[PDB]
């Protein structure tokens, strides 16, 4: 033994059981989703609200990058944040160079690469957050989930934190029950109604719900975060599904 | 050949008298046979009671002037809020000046 | 490059690395240091375990800094060489920019700033040396003797042993040696050297090494011969 | 990141012992037999390819191999470690030599660079060493044919004839008797082959069986006419028909 | 250090009584050619400033994405990005200021004049110059190169000083604006007859205006 | 255990003690309390003396004119911090004409938290800190952990026995939330909060030290006598 | 992080010795004895090569005598690839004092650098220190024919006779029982190989198992002469001296 | 125990670390095969899509790494996708700096360099990853050149990878031993892809529908991936016989 | 092993923690502040009597205005003096002023902390560092390896550090003259010194604004210890 000792060693399985630690830190972590709709993605997350004291609506959690692409994530917040300034760095460059704004699978690649990369090492920690994040490009619309490991897939729906099998389960009824596509407005309303259902896994604390949507008719394209009277609609449609 | 330097014109003087002391200067700004402005300040307060004009290129003035103001700042988060004496003010240009002695700042300064 | 911290504190608050570079020095040969009134002498032993050893060219125990002030030491005889070399460079640094020679004091002050700079950098280990500088101040007749040790504190003293078994030779310093009265001669400093080795050596044959320094840059180490004749003249008193 | 190892992974041992250079010493001691046979006219170094399956071209895998047009090379041990020695060692003859002195580099000199890179593995921050001993065959005007053997330690020594590898303590014995200083160097392939087959379990063939020769310069392999001083590599691989022809007078 | 190679002529500017316009024609010479004919050298950053520039057309363009990264940036993690934390002409020019005098300092100027025109968060009005030296100032008038010489003189006589602004109409200050402009294609042998002119007001926001020619020309006395 | 050798190790179970182990640094200091109106913010810290020969450890440092935070725990590690936020404060004045937003300088404050967590040979930051500022937003009141961890509240206390006025803070909230343009009252309200941290001692004029900040009102600390009129 | 894999080469023990060198002398005892002997006249190298093999072409070998210079020669005690190393920086200061005071390096400033680079190993870099001991023959205009001996401490000490590698303690005892002052390169060539043969773990010594070499001014008139003997030369060495 | 956690040698001369590298190519539960045509060189590999929620489109271990140059991995998506942009990027480089196209086998080596570098220097882990390089070469024709993590590479007639490894390989080796040729005798691409999914067929005894596969075909000039559509082609065809 | 700059379970940096163990095995030094100017006193303790005294150096001069004592592993406290000496002269350069008591020790304690895997560990010394400015008069300050300062009315550090600071909790007020300052420390110094106090294995200084800092002669404090001795014994 000792193996889980130090990143970036093989057990004698072929396991890396740090990046396998940063996974329970991830687990560990409030609810986060992504649903991709007709012409874009929405990104919805569960805000535990740990006392009075903090202001509604102010700690923002849902991150832009460029000026088309969103991201998400549960565990350690400031991992995620971390994450997301390299991506914006890489998204930077990419449109320096290409001119053109750096496609979602040319992003999930970058970013993908970079958390690859400290597994490679015993001298830095895995990340401790997995990632939900995408937008609309030339090509359509993309929504990825990114893991400690460096691994990523594209999905239809994705989830993350300490309600995801709630949430999983949620996201897959959608999927069967709509072979040809949901709107972008359905979208955030099924978002709003899933983190209301996985917050059961979360029931001691309230919390806030805060949604996200890029979508090619909605929003242009470009990422924004759903407010006022939309939000209130979303919470509503939520309120009503669990009673 | 690209020239770094310029030159805006204007004029100041500084009096000082027995318990009092006047630092003026007049509020053109030209270029060669142009005026830029006929209100372009070029005497500043910088704060503890001291009073600046960094006359002849004023882009190096502007320069001078503002890294004064940030060191009267930086003065205060050093040394617990102290005032920075007009003596000490001097001392603390002549190393800003002198840091620029191989490329300087093409003015005439006055406190 | 290699930064470990091999230097660092215990829970007790000891370095232990430099407590055990002290134990380098407690294992080397004895060396001795003497001030008399107008002069200093070092006396340092030499293990008569390596016969066939060739005394021309064999790396001599007492080191010239300059022309005025001399080193010896105990411990680790490389590390010494390493101390030996950036002293003999600050010599020449300081005679160049001051434009004059650098005092006893001072140059002490250096090398056991070199010594202390080793007990918390990170990457290296303390020097293994202790050492005893001597010499005379320019245009000054006033006798200096300073000790160095791998802590990097140093101190004067008016006479001083370090190295094996140096606890009964201090010993025997402690009740031979009066301030009040020092020894006046080169003759009388030369020979309560000597007698002080004698209390640890073993046979006073070439055993024994004696250098006298006096003021205005005048070393010289004396010889075989010479210091036997010490070495008679002080058991044939010892007869009584 | 950066290498944060910078500090000796071969250390002493209490006993005065090399740990790691020991160990890389047994990894070649598993590894397939090789030797070498020099002779008054030539030096042959041989191997078995021993390949990892018959779906593989083991043709592709070349143990034996050239380092200059006079001088080759074959090894025992792990063989990733051994083609990035190859690499190394043909750009130091061409650094460290040729781009210097207008030639190629004597044999004795190459194997001392091949020799300081292994021992420099040996010593260095943050590596192993390299899990291969070399054997080197080469020719050069003033030294004539030489051959030479290089263990991970940086060691080399120049030998008549040797063995490395799984059964060398035999294949040694076996030379021992058949080596005079009068051998034509058909006769060491002859004596190659013979002793070659003793640790070979297999197939033994021109298809299992790598060869190749210091011998004479070959004109025919130079590429260009019309240069009287540059005659062609001495260090040729012999085909597998080449080694088939000489298994028939075995 | 360099030549400007592709260039643009005269921005010129000035206030009124509720914000302020300005003005730069379309076209990229290169020397004595008029190579380039549809070149835009006013940029609109958000709906309260735009920026003029003359001069070199590559560092222009490499400015104008400066600009645009800027707005991006502001953006990340600012929840009052279209609001209290949207970006203020007088942040805009004192970041420009900044690099033209660092660009400067280091012997590789962006070889060019820039005039920042908008209206603040309190409804000030903001009208500022910088150039390849890092030399800054402000006047009720600016203008660049050609406009410098011609222009001012002319805007100067309906803003004189700064008591004359709130005198000032936004009709009577377009009007000077456009007369200059074709005082300036009478004589100013690098001018086209093609512009944009941008009004910046605070009470009906950005008005962009394209593809405007200077008309009611004389010649006849020739 | 085994796994808080270092800042680099996750534990098997997703947790880093070396980041919980600085956090516990931040439990042993003293209290200081936090709290904002629409028109003010207010920091108060209770200061700790070595003996009574000592003087009493500065809690409060002003970062700006619109900006400054109270710390608990590694007082050195407060100076680099607030050293930090100084820099970024005068870099956003100088480059851009423009005051630092409050809520950018927490996510400074996060980021650079957060490399010395993720990092060999470094080690995290042993304070914790409460940042009040005001900004073309209003009042603003922040808490950072070393963890990374920066939240935006309306109160909140950090150090030993906190809980107490974090409690008070809870309950108090409608009330102190409306206190506009009476600094003074938000002050009482702030002293009032720190007073349920207190057992054995009471507050003192060298014990006391209170910040504020708002509308037309620089960031100003007050020590000494300045502070008996709220005793 | 790395810390963990770290060794600690460079720490002293608890007593105040240095691991590191302690275990490469250790290594060093096992090595083939070298023997070096200073005469009036001249210097003798000789040395023991590890169990040999009848197939190593020993003509063209050396793993135990090494050329510096002209007028300076080194026996090697350890390992061999450690040695080259330190013997080609070693020709690269001479050859860099020779450009710059356009003198012949003396011995002793050779040796002293040599025995810097090895102390460095044991005070700083975190690497494993060379397992090498040298013995130094070489002539000077100033102090005439030497013998130095360096270790992988870096310390240097001189000699009139001196062994190192395996069986120094039996060796010393013969070369300190039968050397005289007054000895002639000769006598000193008959001294170290009777030592060798006393001394040695092999069952004889023949010269297939020896290197051998002389530094004389045996060379013609007024200058020094350096002689790395030949198989054959050795073979007849043996024979005159009464050993084979 | 510490020869176990870093790339240093064993007691008996081993290097753990390299092992248990092989250990995580299987972690995909995934087999590959790969054979040589007349004028080409095909791939298939299983693909397994186990989650609903995923989009099947982006689930694929074959990568194209230069127009010529293919390649199919065995071992995870992150150590995959190193591997991928890295031998991209040394293709690229290739060409730019030599004037023509990189060849398979030389790409193979240089991947094999990096490889082999892992298992000496101690900073530096192994990647968990097998790497089957695939091209029609202009010299050498069709290649199918192989990589892994002990930093070792040889060519191949035909080859598979994966935990039933030896079952195709064994399978594989009955076909040429009866054919005694070094390939495929076939002229079109599509017949030797359909050799190739029948022999995997017969070797695992598993049926395939169209979403079970990922196939790459090499031509002259080319590498390409098939898609569903054209993947059920080829079934249709193998069925009807 | 485990890191430099690890945190304990209770939030405490272990070498910190063990640096402060080594300065308790230093000789003490005793500071106390007065309106009429601060005293510093250290113990010399000498390890043999061969050992010439008067060039032991635990008492130090920073700057005309600003003195220092030091307790523990006295050999690391040279490049703190080196770096407080640097730092006064160049704000002199600076700003043609006298450097603040507080600014100085700030940019000395600014070192403290800059230890890792700068410098591989810890000072193993503690400083009191007395002076005087225009700003804020008579000031003595105790500088730890923690890189934390705390000013003192009157302050001891070293092996006999808590029976002198209690004794000095009963012994100081605020009107206080230098005299009987000087006297204080004597009689302090004197209670937890292993051997009897006299003028060659202790050593006073001051710092005035007048006369500024000012070692002590052994003659001039030989008089001090007489002038204790006396009143001592007149009751
Ligand atoms: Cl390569
Ligand atoms: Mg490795």
């Amino acid at each position: 033994t000792g193996y889980d000792l130090s990143n970036s060693v093989f057990s004698p399985d072929g396991r890396n059981f740090q990046v396998e630690y940063a996974v329970k830190a991830v687990e560990n972590g409030t609810t986060s989703i992504g649903i991709k709709c007709n012409d874009g993605v929405v990104f919805a997350v569960e805000k535990l609200i740990t006392s009075k004291l903090l202001v509604p609506q102010k700690n923002v959690k849902i991150q832009v990058v460029d000026r088309h692409i969103g991201c998400v994530y549960s565990g350690l917040i400031p991992d995620g944040r971390h994450l997301v300034n390299r991506g914006r760095e890489e998204a930077a460059s990419f449109k320096k160079l290409y001119k053109t704004p750096i496609p979602i699978p040319a992003f999930a690649d970058r970013l993908g690469q970079y958390v690859q990369a400290h597994t490679l090492y015993n001298s830095v920690r895995p990340f401790g957050v997995s990632t939900i994040f995408g937008g609309v490009d030339k090509n359509g619309a993309h929504l990825y989930m990114l893991e400690p490991s460096g691994s990523y897939w594209g999905y239809k729906g994705a989830a993350t934190g300490k309600g995801r099998q709630s949430a999983k389960a949620e996201l897959e009824k959608l999927v069967d029950h709509h072979p040809e596509g949901l709107s972008a407005r359905e979208a955030v309303k099924q978002a709003a109604k899933i983190i209301y259902l996985a917050h059961e896994d979360n029931k001691e604390k309230d919390f806030e719900l805060e949604i996200s949507w890029c979508s090619l008719s909605e929003t242009n394209g470009l990422h924004k975060f759903v407010k006022g009277d939309l939000l209130q609609e979303a919470i509503d449609f939520a309120q009503k599904e669990i009673n | 050949q690209f020239n770094p330097y310029g030159d805006n014109g204007g004029t100041i003087l500084g009096i000082a008298g027995e318990d009092f002391a006047v630092l003026a200067g007049d509020t053109r700004n030209i270029t060669d046979y142009s005026i830029n402005s006929r209100y372009e300040p070029k005497v500043f307060d910088c704060g503890d009671n001291i009073v600046m004009s960094a006359n002849g290129f004023a882009a190096d003035g502007d320069a001078l002037v503002k890294r004064f103001k940030n060191s009267v700042k930086w003065y205060h988060f050093d040394h617990n809020d102290k005032k920075l004496s007009i003596n000490s003010a001097a001392r603390n240009i002549q190393h800003l000046l002198y840091g620029k002695r191989f490329f300087p700042y093409y003015v005439h300064t006055i406190i | 490059g290699y930064d470990r911290a091999l230097s660092i504190f215990s829970p007790d608050g000891h370095i232990f690395q430099v407590e055990y570079a002290l134990e380098a020095v407690k294992r080397g040969t004895c060396a001795v240091g003497v001030k008399g009134k107008n002069c200093v002498v070092l006396g340092c032993e030499r293990r008569s375990t390596l016969k066939l050893q060739d005394t021309r060219i064999t790396p001599s125990k007492v080191s010239k800094i300059d022309s005025h002030v001399v080193l010896s030491f105990s411990g680790l005889n490389a590390d010494s060489r390493i101390l030996i070399e950036k002293a003999r460079v600050e010599a020449q640094s300081h005679r160049l920019t001051l434009e004059d020679p650098v005092t006893v004091e001072y140059l002490t002050r250096y090398v056991a700033g070199v010594q202390q700079r080793y007990t918390q950098s990170g990457g290296v280990r303390p020097f293994g040396v202790s050492t005893l500088i001597a010499g005379f101040d320019p245009r000054d007749d006033e006798p200096k003797l300073y000790q160095t040790e791998p802590s990097g504190i140093y101190s004067s003293w008016s006479a001083q042993t370090i190295g094996r078994n140096s606890k009964t030779v201090r010993e025997f310093l402690e009740k031979n040696y009066d301030r009040k009265e020092p020894p006046a001669t080169v003759e009388e400093c030369v020979k309560l050297t000597v007698r002080s080795l004698l209390e640890v050596v073993q046979t006073g044959a070439k055993n024994i090494e004696i250098t006298v320094v006096k003021p205005d840059s005048d070393i010289v180490a004396l010889s075989s011969e010479e210091i036997n004749q010490y070495v008679t003249q002080i058991e044939q008193e010892k007869q009584e | 990141m950066t290498d944060r190892y910078s500090f000796s992974l071969t250390t002493f041992s209490p006993s005065g012992k090399l740990g790691q250079i020991d160990y890389a010493l047994t990894a070649v001691k598993q590894g397939v037999t090789s030797l070498g046979i020099k002779a008054t006219n030539g030096v042959v170094i041989a191997t078995e390819k021993k390949s990892s399956s018959p779906l593989a071209m083991s043709e592709t895998l070349s143990k034996v191999s050239l380092l200059t047009p006079d001088i080759g090379a074959v090894y025992s041990g792990m063989g990733p470690d051994y083609r990035v020695l190859v690499d190394k060692s043909r750009k130091v003859a061409h650094t460290s030599y040729k781009r210097i002195y207008g030639e190629y580099p004597p044999t004795k000199l190459l194997v001392s660079e091949v020799a300081k890179i292994m021992q420099e593995a040996t010593q260095s921050g943050g590596v192993r060493p390299f899990g291969v001993s070399l054997l080197i065959a080469g020719h050069d005007e003033f030294n004539g044919f030489s051959l030479y053997q290089v263990d991970p330690s940086g060691s080399y020594f120049p030998w008549k004839a040797t063995a490395i590898g799984k059964g060398s303590v035999a294949a040694k014995t076996f030379l021992e008797k058949r080596w005079n200083d009068e051998l034509e160097l058909e006769d060491a392939i002859h004596i190659a082959l013979l002793t070659l087959k003793e640790s070979v379990e297999g197939e033994f063939n021109g298809d299992t069986i790598e060869l190749a020769i210091i011998g004479d310069e070959n004109p025919d392999l130079l590429g260009y006419t019309g240069i009287p001083t540059d005659k062609g590599p001495r260090f040729r691989k012999l085909t597998s028909q080449e080694i088939n022809d000489r298994l028939e007078a075995l | 250090t360099q030549q400007p190679i592709v260039t643009g002529t005269s921005v010129i500017s000035m206030k009124y009584d509720n914000g302020v316009i300005i003005a730069a024609d379309n076209l990229g010479s290169y020397g004595s050619l008029l190579r380039f004919n549809g070149v835009e050298r006013l940029i609109p950053v958000g709906d309260n400033t735009v920026v003029g520039i003359s001069g070199d057309i590559s560092d222009m363009q490499h400015i104008e994405r400066l600009l645009k990264d800027l707005v991006t940036e502001n953006a990340y993690d600012n929840p009052l990005a279209d609001a209290e934390e949207a970006l203020e002409p007088s942040y805009i020019f004192e970041y420009l200021a900044t690099v033209m005098y660092q660009r400067r300092s280091k012997m590789n100027p962006l070889w060019n004049a820039i005039i920042v025109a908008g209206v603040q968060s309190n409804g000030d009005q903001f009208l500022r110059y910088v150039n390849l030296l890092g030399v800054t100032y402000s006047s009720p008038t600016l203008a660049t190169g050609f406009g410098a010489h011609m222009a001012n003189p002319l805007l100067r006589k309906v803003v004189d000083r700064e008591s004359d602004i709130p005198k000032t109409t936004v009709q009577v200050a377009e009007e000077a604006i456009v007369n200059a402009m074709r005082v300036l294609y009478y004589r100013d042998a690098r001018s086209s007859r093609n512009f944009s002119l941008a009004i910046i007001d605070k009470n009906t926001g950005l008005t962009f205006k394209k593809n405007l020619q200077v008309e009611n020309m004389k010649w006849d006395f020739a | 255990n085994n796994y808080d050798g270092d800042t680099v190790t996750f534990s098997p179970t997703g947790r880093l003690f070396q980041v919980e182990y600085a956090l516990e640094a931040i439990k042993q200091g003293s209290v200081t309390v936090g709290l904002r109106s629409n028109t003010h913010a207010v920091l108060v810290a209770l200061k700790r003396n070595a003996d009574e020969l000592s003087s009493y450890q500065k809690k409060i440092i002003k970062c700006d004119e619109h900006m400054g935070l109270s710390l608990a725990g590694l007082a050195p590690d407060a100076r680099v911090l607030s050293n930090y936020l100084r820099q970024q404060c005068n870099y956003s004045s100088l480059v851009f004409n423009r005051k630092l937003a409050v809520e950018r300088a927490g996510h400074l404050l996060c980021d650079k938290a957060q490399k010395n967590t993720q990092s060999y040979g470094g080690r995290p930051y042993g304070v914790g800190l409460l940042i009040i500022g005001y900004d073309k937003s209003g009042a603003h009141l922040l808490e950072f952990q070393p963890s990374g961890n920066v939240t935006e509240l309306y109160g909140t206390a950090i150090g030993a026995r906190s809980q107490g006025a974090k409690t008070y803070l809870e309950r108090t909230l409608d009330t102190f939330i409306k206190i506009d343009g009476n600094p003074d009252e938000l002050i009482k309200a702030g002293v009032e909060a720190i007073s349920q941290s207190l057992r054995d001692e009471s507050l003192t004029v060298d014990n006391l030290s209170i910040a504020i900040v708002g509308k037309d009102t620089p960031f100003t600390i007050y020590d000494g006598e300045a502070v008996a009129k709220y005793i | 992080g790395s810390r963990r894999y770290d060794s600690r080469t460079t720490i002293f023990s608890p007593e105040g010795r240095l691991y590191q060198v302690e275990y490469a002398l250790e290594s060093i005892s096992h090595a083939g004895t070298a023997i070096g002997i200073m005469a009036s006249d001249g210097i003798v190298l000789a040395a023991e090569r590890k169990v040999t093999s009848t197939l190593l072409e020993q003509d063209t070998s050396t793993e135990k005598l090494y050329k510096l210079n002209d007028k300076i020669a080194v026996a090697v005690a350890g390992l061999t690839a450690d040695a080259e190393i330190l013997i080609n920086t070693a020709r690269i200061h001479a050859q860099n004092y020779l450009k710059t005071y356009n003198e012949d390096i003396p011995v002793e400033i050779l040796v002293r650098r040599l025995s810097d680079i090895k102390q460095g190993y044991t005070q700083h870099g975190g690497l494993r220190p060379f397992g090498v001991s040298f013995i130094y023959a070489g002539y000077d205009d100033r102090y005439g024919y030497q013998l130095y001996t360096s270790n992988p401490s870096g310390n240097y000490t001189g000699w009139k006779a001196i062994s190192v590698g395996a069986n120094t303690s039996a060796a010393q005892t013969l070369l300190q029982m039968d050397y005289k002052d007054d000895m002639k390169v000769d006598d000193a060539i008959e001294l170290a190989l009777k030592t060798l043969s006393k001394t040695t773990d092999s069952s004889a010594l023949t010269y297939d198992r020896l290197e051998f070499a002389t530094i004389r001014k045996g060379a013609n008139d007024g200058e020094v002469y350096q002689k790395i003997f030949k198989p054959q030369e050795i073979k007849d060495i043996l024979v005159k001296t009464g050993i084979t | 125990g510490y020869d176990r956690h870093i790339t240093i040698f064993s007691p008996e001369g081993r290097l753990y670390q390299v092992e248990y590298a092989f250990k995580a190519t299987n972690q995909t539960n995934i087999n590959s095969l790969a054979v040589r045509g007349k004028d080409c060189t095909v791939v298939i590999s299983q693909k397994k899509v186990p989650d609903k929620l995923l989009d099947p489109t982006t689930v694929s271990y074959i990568f194209c790494i230069s127009r010529t140059i293919g390649m199919v991995v065995n071992g995870p998506i992150p150590d995959a996708r190193n591997a991928a942009l890295r031998a991209k990027a040394e293709a690229a480089e290739f060409r730019y700096k030599y004037g023509y196209d990189m060849p398979c086998d030389v790409l193979a080596k240089r991947m094999a360099n990096l490889s082999q570098i892992y298992t000496q220097r101690a900073y530096m882990r192994p990647l968990g990853v097998i790497l089957t390089f695939v091209s029609v070469d202009e010299e050498l024709g069709p290649s199918i050149y192989k990589t892994d993590p002990a930093g070792y590479y040889v060519g191949y007639k035909a080859t598979a990878t994966g935990p039933k490894q030896q079952e195709i390989t064994t399978n594989l080796e009955n076909h040429f031993k009866k054919s005694k040729i070094d390939h495929i005798n076939e002229e079109s691409w599509e017949k030797v892809v359909e050799f190739a999914i029948t022999h995997m067929i017969d070797a695992l005894g598993t049926e395939f529908s169209k979403n079970d596969l990922e196939v790459g075909v090499a031509t002259k000039d080319k590498f390409f991936t098939l898609s569903a559509e054209n993947i059920e082609e080829r079934l249709v065809a193998i069925a009807e016989q | 092993d485990r890191g430099v700059s690890t945190f304990s379970p209770e939030g405490r940096l272990f070498q910190v923690e063990y640096s402060l163990e080594a300065i308790k095995l230093g000789s003490t030094a005793i500071g106390i502040a007065t309106k009429e100017g601060v005293v510093l006193g250290v113990e010399k303790r000498a390890t043999s009597p061969l050992l010439e005294s008067d060039s032991i150096e635990k008492i130090v001069e920073i700057d005309r205005h600003i003195g220092c004592a030091m307790s523990g592993l006295t050999a690391d406290a040279r490049s703190m003096i080196e770096h407080a000496r640097t730092a006064a002269v160049t704000h002199n350069l600076y700003y043609d002023e006298d450097i603040n008591v507080e600014s100085l020790t700030q940019s000395v304690c600014d070192l403290a902390l800059r230890f890792g895997e700068l410098m591989s560990r810890p000072f193993g010394v503690a400083l009191l560092i007395a002076g005087h400015d225009a700003d804020d008069g008579y000031q003595l300050f105790h500088a730890e390896p923690s890189g934390t300062f705390y000013r003192y009315n009157a302050k001891a550090i070293g092996s006999g550090s808590e029976g002198a600071q209690a004794e000095l909790l009963n012994e100081w007020h605020s009107s206080l003259t230098l005299k009987e300052a000087e006297l204080l420390v004597l009689k302090i110094l004197k209670q937890v010194m292993e051997e009897k106090l006299d003028e060659n294995n202790a050593q006073l200084s001051c710092i005035t604004k007048q006369d500024g800092f000012k070692i002590y002669d052994n003659e001039k404090t030989a008089e001090l210890i007489k002038e204790l001795k006396e009143k001592e014994a007149a009751e």
